RNA sequence: AGCCAGGAUGUUGGCUUAGAAGCAGCCAUCAUUUAAAGAAAGCGUAAUAGCUCACUGGUCGAGUCGGCCUGCGCGGAAGAU
């Protein structure tokens, strides 16, 4: 499970998904998955996606992970009166603005990559599109 | 000419009399029995070459007797006495296990004049070369 | 020197041969080939599957031990020509295919140590002292030392884990771990109660003693703490808490019962006020009970396995260490060793192969 | 006839059909592979 | 888009696996006759044999194929007088 090593702080604000993506263009590999819908990827989700893509590949080529869960979600225990401070850190999310290329891949056919990214999309919460490596 | 009734292409070494451990029930299944593969199969063996897996036609008949004309021995088994090596694929082009010369290949080719439907010897030679390459023997030019 | 080794190998093969039934398995193979050579054998798939593989497994023994007898002779003949004519290459080619034969023999030897689910795994042995009071203790320590010597000779890490020393001198109970390649295979056949006859040094009148000490050998198992029970296997049901609380407890589904679907084990809880604490507490309790169920079933299976071994009885008395007459007679060996001092110094090679057979 | 929300052509013989609203799959070769959105 | 036949041989490519010849698995994945035929794509045999497809010569006679681009539409879509 992908979780930050050393933390400056334990808890955080809910924040806003407001804005546009910075990790937009396909950088490393040949075939990437761009995020159409804005949202948040939990750490578990990410791992599931990774699993899906590994299975799709059947151990083949090289896969990149541009995204990483930077913000923790603090959830209160079940059936608690609203006050008494913040809850406890349960899982880690990365806030996804529209346009974020999530996972990149090379060494495989395009169709195969697409298939992999379909599986990944199934695991993931948000709507996505397949993109290729761009010159300039 | 009569249409195809029943055939099962299953043969082993020509030197061995009566195929029964490797092939088994397959040859003696439909019409022609097990015992008709030691007197008929060894009769055509003596004329050409002994101790080599050569395929033979087994067009089965209702009259128990079957017609057979054997071909010239395969490229897979002719490329063993002149090739030098025994082992083939698995790790063929990953690491070179044997060596093959073009002249040798050509020589091997010339024997199968009746086996292959071809107008020229060069074509046959190149087919043989291809076969060798497939097996795992890299052609030396 | 090399030619005499060939003969030894041949002898070894021959002795192996009788037990593995060369005259019976070759006959067995005759009957399979009588039915399976006929095209109409796949009327019954169920039986044919069990026989088809069996025959294939038996062909790799009978025919190979025939290729051994055929092999040794040829190599010997190969050797003879070279030495006589002072040729060198054939000498080297005579050793290299004799070499194959040893490996084959090992494989067949390995096949004896292959039979069973646990063989190559880590190994434990408990040497429990008998009823002798002091003599038994003395025996146990000796046994331990012998085992250690054997371990040293074979080439294994020997780790004494528990060691309860004797009240006067010796060992009351000792557990040693022996790790390595097929470590349990050599030691599985050593399991049993050891009959020691001796003129004791602890007896003031110097009586002769029939003494016993168990050497129970068992393999190290995979831990397997608890299987993660998926929500499809649990049946979660909520209801009202029994008792007092006005309008509140009368109107709560706080109490929970969890039932394991295939088993039938049911765990309830109505302790805490919240449903959600109870659900996870009664699951924690449910998990605990599942472990017990799995622990208890494993223990009963063990119990039943050991009650088989109990009904062997006097057969547990395996190897009679007649030290008062030097000779040692193991029940399955049928042979006596006149050098007790070598036996005690870890040379049980004469006893492993015979007891395994 | 399977109950689905995703009616995918699992093989070549599978045939997508909209029968007055309801989306359906029917396979000629396989009786299992026929599906229904519901 | 239909239909008529071929759709292979050198070949059983080879190495293999309780049984694999395209199909428990691993790799080569070249050439012959060529109008085409993959060392065979999906069914199927105990492995073979067999049913087909990619492709190929004819017939039929005009547009057809899959991408995104959104506009709207279905399903997905079930409650209690
Ligand atoms: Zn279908």
């Amino acid at each position: 499970m992908l979780q930050p090593k050393r933390t400056k702080f334990r808890k955080m604000h809910k924040g806003r998904n407001r804005g546009l993506a910075q990790g937009t263009d396909v950088s490393f590999g040949s075939f990437g998955l761009k995020a159409v819908g804005r949202g948040r990827l939990t750490a578990r989700q990410i791992e599931a996606a990774r699993r899906a893509m590994t299975r799709a590949v059947k151990r083949q080529g090289k896969i990149w992970i541009r995204v990483f869960p930077d913000k923790p979600i603090t959830e209160k225990p079940l059936a608690v009166r609203m006050g008494k401070g913040k809850g406890n850190v349960e899982y880690w999310v990365a806030l996804i603005q529209p346009g974020k290329v999530l996972y990149e891949m090379d060494g495989v056919p395009e169709e195969l990559a697409r298939e992999a990214f379909k599986l990944a999309a199934a695991k993931l919460p948000i709507k996505t599109t397949f993109v290729t490596k761009t010159v300039m | 000419a009569k249409k195809v009734q029943a055939y099962v292409k299953l043969q082993v070494a020509a030197g061995m009399a009566n195929p029964s451990p490797p092939v088994g029930p397959a040859l003696g299944q439909q019409g022609v029995n097990i015992m008709e593969f030691c007197k008929a199969f060894n009769a055509k063996t003596d004329s050409i070459e002994k101790g080599l897996p050569i395929p033979v036609v087994i067009t089965v008949y209702a009259d128990r007797s079957f017609t057979f004309v054997t071909k010239t021995p395969p490229a897979a088994v002719l490329l063993k006495k002149a090739a030098g090596i025994k082992s083939g694929s698995g790790k063929p082009n990953k690491d070179k296990v044997g060596k093959i010369s073009r002249a040798q290949l050509q020589e091997i080719a010339q024997t199968k004049a009746a086996d292959m439907t071809g107008a020229d010897i060069e074509a046959m030679t190149r087919s043989i070369e291809g076969t060798a390459r497939s097996m795992g023997l890299v052609v030396e030019d | 020197p090399v030619n005499n080794r060939i003969q030894d190998l041949t002898e070894r093969s021959d002795v192996l041969r009788g037990y593995l039934d060369y005259d019976a398995k070759k006959e067995r193979l005759e009957e399979v080939n009588a039915e399976l050579e006929q095209p109409d054998v796949w009327n019954e798939p169920e039986r044919a599957q069990a026989l088809g593989k069996e025959r294939s497994s038996l062909e790799a023994v009978v025919d190979t031990l025939d290729q051994m007898k055929q092999g040794l002779e040829d190599v010997s003949g190969l050797l003879e020509l070279a030495v006589e004519a002072d040729d060198e290459e054939t000498f080297n080619e005579a050793v290299a295919e004799l070499d194959a034969l040893e490996e084959k023999l090992a494989q067949l030897e390995f096949r004896r140590m292959f039979s069973g689910e646990y063989d190559s795994a880590d190994c434990y042995l408990d040497i429990q002292a008998g009823s002798g009071g002091t003599e038994a203790q003395d025996w146990a320590s000796m046994l331990e030392r012998m085992y250690l010597r054997w371990a040293e000779s074979r080439g294994f890490k020997t780790e004494i884990i528990e060691e309860s020393e004797g009240e006067v001198a010796g060992i009351k109970s000792v557990t040693i771990k022996i790790s390595g390649d097929y470590a349990y295979g050599w030691l599985r056949t050593e399991t049993g109660v050891h009959r020691l006859v001796r003129k004791s040094p602890f007896d003031s009148g110097g009586r002769r003693h029939t003494s016993f000490s168990s050497a129970f050998v068992y393999p190290e198992v995979d831990d397997d703490i608890d299987i993660e029970i998926n929500p499809a296997d649990l049946r979660i049901d909520v209801y009202r808490t029994s008792g007092a609380g006005g309008q509140h407890v009368n109107r709560t589904e706080s109490a929970v019962r969890i039932t394991h679907i295939p088993t039938g084990i049911v765990t309830q809880c109505q302790n805490d006020r919240s449903q959600h604490k109870n659900k996870d507490q009664a699951m924690k309790q449910m998990k605990a009970k599942l472990y017990e169920l799995e622990m208890q079933k494993k223990n009963a299976e063990k119990q039943a396995m050991e009650d088989n071994k109990s009904d062997i009885g006097w057969g547990s008395q395996i190897r009679s260490y007649v030290l008062d007459d030097s000779r040692i007679k193991d029940l399955r060996t049928g042979v006596e060793t006149r050098n007790t001092q070598a036996v005690l110094d870890g040379s049980l090679d004469q006893f492993i192969e015979a007891s395994l057979k | 006839m399977k109950v689905r929300a995703s009616v995918k052509k699992l093989c070549r013989n599978c045939k997508i059909v909209k029968r007055d609203g309801v989306i359906r799959v029917i396979c000629s070769a396989e009786p299992k592979h026929k599906q229904r959105q519901g």
